[PDB]
């Protein structure tokens, strides 16, 4: 009874398959994929952020040149000036008047803003997609567990043993390079650690925030001070931090495909709705009533009494049930035509009780298997009006 | 404590969101046609403005502005 | 010190306080951890 | 040994206790011995320590 | 000048190509790729070890049932039991005959092992690859950086910017599910967390040694104790962990394939010896000498004199050298028939000066450019004798 | 007071019983197939196996 | 044990005694252990008394 089933993958709506083990009475399935967080595998290559020119004091040499040399720090830029004069509180205070030499030197350093407002790259292989698949099994009518795609991957939580996947759509909505801001995920070429151009995006590049070392093209390039005062010309591109954050691109969770939401958590990609997934889940015996319990159903009569054409449950019908004994009856479409709200259906000694479900074909033919009794419940349906609310239960869109 | 933009006035039209809108400040609107096809679009909307979304079978998502993301089945 | 139920107690099985459980061969070095009931 | 066999002596009686265990001591290392020699390479086993602490 | 060069992926050798800047004196490389560790991306899916049985202390009760109860612990088996008479340090104690009830419950536990000696599943995708390339460049004469294989990574470490690969040798020696016991790597289907099969591998899985939960299947099952004695009858299979240490399969660096060496370290898979690697570098042009400096060498003659058609460097050759002025000369075949050991040669006024080489055909009519001036070395080679220690520096076979 | 060895590991097959099996020490393993065509087998087991 | 191997001290002297047999310790049952648990099941062996009578 290991009920294999393709599924699609799609997240907010439940699945009913139908468990049909030859012996004992069938059992519903509710199968809802609450989740499809992705997380793929991917590795921190460098964070980005915007510099902060954080000058160290010049020198300034009265009499006489001071040769500067090329200290390690991150794009140490410094150059030595001589023709100064310099104004410091009290007019000038070097007594020459050309031999007075001022050294500037200035270096990149990750602003304070790095470690907390930072862009951040990644390499992005495939990894492992997950859920928190609920299932209100049956009778069990519970149970809300994390699983995942990889198809031999069981999740004993609650009391089945149910493997998943893998899906067959493979598209990674993240691209191969990604760069990441806070909660915007951009699936950008960024160029690369230790090469991105001055002004461009990665003009700093911190392999971690940490990290001392870093890249700093910023095209740094210091001035003389003017007219015999004290200060230090930097001249530089503000960052491509600075642009990243205004000339920038769309997110991804406003501009991917096939449906998708994101995070700045373990970089999942939530709820990618798209394609299928070959499911297989192991019920517990125990959980199976006999057949010899349920009442048997044949005999009966199905029929429409106003079928909606539409996503909304808004398809209905009266089953004219004949029944054996008096109670349960589990229910499904085992065609796809038809989606129902009902799982199962309490049954006096044959009554009769409308269910609710939706359709996409005007002449809905589907059969329904009310425990172990096929019939069509064939009919036709009628258009709605106030199509503007979020998605469906139906997704069964095919030929009619 | 932060931005919020005045709420859209929904349009029905078939497959079609007509949407007059009026925002306070310039407001970034953008979408995602949940397709494979995903087919976005951005703009930067300041001055009111009717606008059009050809919305598909399975769903469309909206944004005005920080004002939380809205979705849509036209059917 | 506590006092146990030995399997094999020189005759059969007696209480002993050095009752054996947990041995532990599962190291390389020649070497057994080894807990008797008896707390020496 | 295929056993384990464990005993004091109080003084008065032998009072010892014994145990089935399956006990080998492979060392690490491609060669199977049967006991830690005297010299050779040094390499990561794994052992219980001396100490209490 | 950025001397793009495919280059062959093979570590311990270096691979002397030659700058040809129009213009000025051209410049020797010497590229030995030092190390090719890789580094993969993978997901750790579960530890494993060796159970323990570390039973909870059964209950007693003396005259009528303990009803068990199923506790969360992973893979509580509890089975009550009757028909008692426990001899403990009295004779019995509990006065009744059958009435006796004992309640044995035993759990899974990772062992103290499971901490320090674990094998460790993983799933494992590609990553990306690395090298700690020496180069002692032209006149530099040294930097040896650690560097990528990702096609648009410099690493300005030294004064050269230098890109490398991607490779097009794409064969992670890892396979998709990968087992990792301390150093030995097994390239093993792993069965899954949450799945594996008493007495096979991963009877237990953790998640990480930290996970109070995990996955216990050992097919623990208590019997009842003998003829009336306190004890606890826990049948069990000794670990998947137990073997697989001496039932096991060999390891990856002793089955792998194209050549790599492995460490449980960053779980990479050194100096892995496939295919080649488009590399280029954009050398310091201050490096560079200007080509009216170095002595135009031409009007000479090259010969062998005793070329060993062989791997060690034991092909020499005189060359009857014709300089203008004295000084060094690069030198490089351009084919690759011939890897030279001197990248450099100094010259007198004209003389002449041997160098060592290596080929791979009877007749090595390889070009030797010395620094802008072609000549054949034409000749021919004998065999040797005494071929068993380490790796050539000749790899260059090929039609002869 | 005598021995025992370790549960087996019981698999199903079409009209075939995989068995992975871990035994402490030696054990005889033998069946029967209950056929006026006996079709037995004997084989002392220490080395864990999978049989047939 | 391939030998037997007996003796007792008297105090002055150890003077023991010593022997071969071929000795052997098979449990019945269908393992072949090498030495008797602590568990398992209970079945017909064959072995020698503890007393005199």
């Amino acid at each position: 009874y290991e009920h294999t089933a393709v599924m699609p993958n799609k997240v907010g709506i439940p699945y009913k398959a139908l468990v049909e083990r030859p012996g004992y009475a069938p059992v519903h399935l509710q199968i809802q994929l609450v989740n499809t967080r992705i997380i793929p595998s991917t590795n921190l290559e460098y964070i980005t952020c915007k510099y902060k020119t954080k000058v160290p004091s010049p020198v300034v040499k009265c009499c006489g040149a001071t040769q500067c040399t090329s200290k390690p720090h991150p794009d140490y830029q410094c150059q030595v000036f001589t023709g100064v004069y310099p104004f410091m509180w009290g007019g000038a205070y070097c007594f020459c008047d050309t031999e007075n030499t001022q050294m500037s030197e200035a270096y990149v350093e990750r602003s304070e803003e790095c470690s907390i407002d930072h862009a951040k790259a990644y390499k992005v292989h495939t990894g492992t997609v997950q859920a928190m698949v609920n299932i209100t099994y049956g009778s069990v009518s519970w149970r809300s567990a994390d699983v995942y795609v990889n198809g031999e991957t069981p999740a004993k939580i609650g009391d089945a043993k149910l493997i998943i996947g893998p899906l067959s759509s493979a598209w990674s909505p993240f691209d191969n390079k990604v760069v990441v801001y806070g909660h915007e995920v951009y699936n950008y070429d960024f160029p690369e650690y230790g090469t991105g151009k001055a002004g461009s995006f990665g003009d700093l590049q911190s392999r971690t925030s940490t990290s001392n070392d870093l890249y700093a093209n910023t095209n740094l390039k210091l001035q003389r001070p003017q007219a015999g005062i004290v200060h230090t010309p930097f001249t530089q591109a503000p960052s491509g931090f600075e642009r990243w954050k205004r000339d920038k691109g769309a997110p991804l969770n406003d501009v991917a495909p096939f449906g998708c939401s994101i995070a700045l958590e373990p970089l999942r990609a939530e709820n990618c709705a798209v394609g299928s997934i070959p499911i297989s889940i192991d019920i517990p015996d125990a959980a199976f009533t006999r057949i010899s319990e349920t009442p048997t159903v044949s005999d009966l009569e199905c029929k429409i009494t106003e079928c909606t054409y539409a996503s909304d449950f808004g398809g209905i019908a009266t089953v004219a049930y004949k029944s054996s004994k008096a109670g349960n009856c589990p229910i499904h479409s085992p065609s796809g035509v038809a989606v129902i709200k009902e799982n199962d259906v309490t049954l006096a000694e044959s009554g009769s009780f409308t269910f609710h479900f939706s359709t996409a074909n005007i002449h809905p033919a589907f059969k329904l298997q009310v425990c172990t009794s096929a019939v069509t419940c064939k009919g036709d349906c009628k258009p709605p009006k106030d199509h503007i609310v979020d998605y469906p239960a139906q997704h069964t869109e095919s030929f009619t | 404590i932060a931005t919020l933009a005045p709420e859209p006035l929904v349009e029905h039209k078939h497959r079609t969101l007509i949407l007059h809108l009026h925002p306070d400040h310039p407001t970034l609107l953008t979408t995602r046609s949940l397709g494979s096809d995903a087919n976005p679009t951005r703009q930067w909307i300041e001055r009111p403005t009717t606008v059009n979304f050809t919305v598909t079978g399975e769903g469309l998502e909206y944004t005005w502005g920080n004002h939380p993301p809205k979705r849509v089945w036209a059917q | 010190p506590y006092i146990a139920d030995c399997p094999n107690c020189g005759h059969s099985r007696c209480d002993s306080p050095i009752a054996i459980e947990e041995v532990r061969g599962d190291a390389h070095a020649g070497v057994i951890r080894i807990q008797t009931s008896a707390m020496f | 040994g295929d056993t384990v066999t464990v005993g004091f002596h109080d003084g008065p009686n032998r009072h010892t206790c014994t145990v089935a265990h399956k006990v080998e001591f492979r060392p690490v290392g491609r060669e199977k011995y049967r006991h830690p020699p005297e010299h050779g390479v040094e390499l990561p086993c794994n052992r219980y320590t001396h100490k209490r602490a």
